[PDB]
């Protein structure tokens, strides 16, 4: 039931190395 | 627009290629808006547009409607 | 079925048509190629505008009938696309 089937993008496709990169990277939410 | 709309109804019967889409397109925002209630009085002028062209040349419509593009 | 009112029988009746479309080539099915890609944009501009998991469900099927209708038939495909950036 998913369009893209090579889609990186999906609700959670996301592994535990981009767990940890998405905490502490959404908590600062600024970019210069 | 809705002269425009009108007039368009029967070029569209014969032969719309893209103005069809344009008018699907206008229809379904009123559409939505009529959803939000948004003010949308824009459906009832093509019904009646749609009536007028019915009764002018039924038969023909009627046929290339039925003939030439069914899915439009 | 495809003409239908209610979305998920759209949704039904336009996978049923794409599949003709895939599947085997006979001449005289040509036509229905047509009313096929026809088919997937009016039920776009119906399931577009609605914010409910259920359009949200049709949708799914739609685009995955998309692809794969300009998957099997590359001369389709031009249009599809062009159809699919005015939903856009």
């Amino acid at each position: 039931a998913h369009v893209w089937e090579d889609n990186w993008d999906d609700d959670n496709v996301e592994d535990d190395f981009s767990n940890q990169l998405r905490a502490e990277l959404e908590k600062h939410g600024y970019k210069m | 627009a809705r002269v425009v709309q009108g007039s368009p109804e029967v070029p569209g019967i014969t032969v719309r290629v893209l103005q069809a889409l344009a008018t699907l397109l206008s229809s379904p925002h009123g559409g939505a808006l009529v959803m939000s209630m948004h003010r949308s009085h824009f459906l009832a002028c093509p019904l009646l547009r749609q009536l007028c062209q019915y009764q002018r040349c039924v038969p023909q419509d009627t046929g290339f409607s039925s003939l030439f593009l069914k899915v439009l | 079925c495809c003409y239908h009112n209610n979305r998920g029988i759209a949704a039904h009746g336009v996978r049923v048509l794409t599949n003709i479309t895939v599947s085997c080539q006979e001449k005289d099915l040509l036509a229905l190629e047509q009313d096929a890609v026809f088919g997937l944009e009016s039920l776009l501009v119906l399931c577009s505008q609605d914010d409910s998991p259920g359009a949200q469900a049709t949708l799914k099927i739609a685009l995955n009938c998309m692809v794969k209708l300009a998957k099997g038939r590359p001369h389709l495909s031009q249009s599809v696309v062009e159809t699919l950036l005015t939903q856009l």
